[PDB]
């Protein structure tokens, strides 16, 4: 999904 | 040195694919499940997704058909609701969570009536019918297969075109390199890695755009229309 880069 | 390629960050393949099934055999059938708790962009999404893909509707030599779509990874049919079916006469999904394709005939509603095929299944081992399609949309899922598989997948899904038809990948990519998230088991793609893979599968870019309007901690998103 879409998502908080790392 | 940034990694190039799924065969640097993946230890065992049959594990980066089991743990992917298992990760999403246990998020709810929902939006906010198959965005990752962002399912208010949802409407930003499909409203890009939309301009972008009319593009190739346009009335001349090149016209891309109406006639059938398939949606790739399609979970639930978030896609296949709000930008397919009012767009093709058919839809076919694709997906290898049946829960999610057993809500999908709850949340398509009366309009899922025109989802012909419901295949659940791995895109690894999914090979979509010959001249079948005139678009095949792919969002969101990309980063679940290795890069043989998604180069082998991409060319299985270029023999499924009918005439004038379009491949389209719309996908977080990374500033740079190949990401593991070990968590849901994906890989996050720098937009070179992903143009190799689609040169290698003998497809060409009809175009390729960024998705604005998106919160600004969450990795990039592109469009890439393929042929
Ligand atoms: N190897 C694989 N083959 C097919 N589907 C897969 C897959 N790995 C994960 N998936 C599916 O990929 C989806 C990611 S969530 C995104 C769903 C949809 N593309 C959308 O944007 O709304 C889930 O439905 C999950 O079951």
């Amino acid at each position: 999904p879409p998502k908080r880069i790392a | 040195v940034p990694r190039g390629s799924t065969s640097e960050v993946i230890e065992d393949e049959k594990q980066f694919y089991s743990k992917a099934k298992t990760y999403w055999k246990q998020i709810p059938p929902t939006v906010d499940g198959m965005l990752g708790g962002y399912g208010h962009i949802s409407s930003i999404d499909i409203n890009s997704s939309r301009k972008f893909l009319q593009r190739f509707l346009r009335e001349g030599p090149n016209k891309t058909g109406t006639s059938c779509a398939l949606d790739c990874g399609a979970g639930i049919g978030r896609i296949t609701k709000r930008l397919l079916l009012p767009l093709f006469r058919e839809v076919d999904m694709v997906d290898i969570t049946e829960d999610f394709l057993v809500q999908a005939k709850t949340y398509l509603g009366e309009e899922g009536k025109r989802v012909r095929n419901y295949f659940c299944c791995g895109l690894q081992d999914f090979t979509p019918e010959p001249d079948s399609y005139d678009v095949i949309w792919i969002q969101w899922v990309i980063g679940h297969l290795t890069d043989q598989h998604l180069a082998e997948f991409l060319r299985r899904c270029k023999g499924s075109l009918r005439p004038n038809g379009i491949i389209v990948i719309k996908d977080n990519m990374a500033q740079e390199g190949v990401i593991l998230d070990d968590v849901d088991s994906s890989v996050c793609r720098d937009l070179d890695v992903v143009r190799r893979i689609i040169c290698s599968a003998g497809l060409s870019l009809l175009a390729e755009e960024r998705q604005e309007n998106l919160p600004d901690e969450i990795y990039h998103v592109y469009s890439f229309a393929l042929r």
